[PDB]
């Protein structure tokens, strides 16, 4: 197996209320995020012949 | 020969033909040069 790394699609931020401007909520939201994993394998083909 | 994976087109490719031409034994020829000869120069 080879494997790669995927990384994952977008986020996005909150609009904050005029009221929050001194409260904890000025910061916004949290934004997360998890990256994922990608496979790779191989096949064998073959053949014979006699003389 | 047809016994192999792969096989030849037919007979005539297995085979040599040879120029050689060989005879069986002839009857010996006596009385054709047993007697004299006696030449003519007319009927």
């Amino acid at each position: 197996i080879l494997t790669m790394l995927v990384e994952p699609d977008a986020g996005r931020a909150t609009w904050v209320a005029a009221s929050a401007y001194g409260s904890d909520n000025t910061t916004g939201s949290e934004v997360t995020g998890a990256l994922t994993e990608i496979h790779f394998s191989t096949y064998k083909l073959a053949a014979k012949s006699f003389i | 020969n047809q016994s192999s994976s792969v096989e030849v087109s037919s007979e005539s490719y297995e085979t040599i033909f040879s120029q050689r031409i060989i005879r069986d034994l002839q009857k010996e020829l006596v009385v054709g040069a047993l007697f004299e000869e006696l030449p003519m120069s007319s009927k």
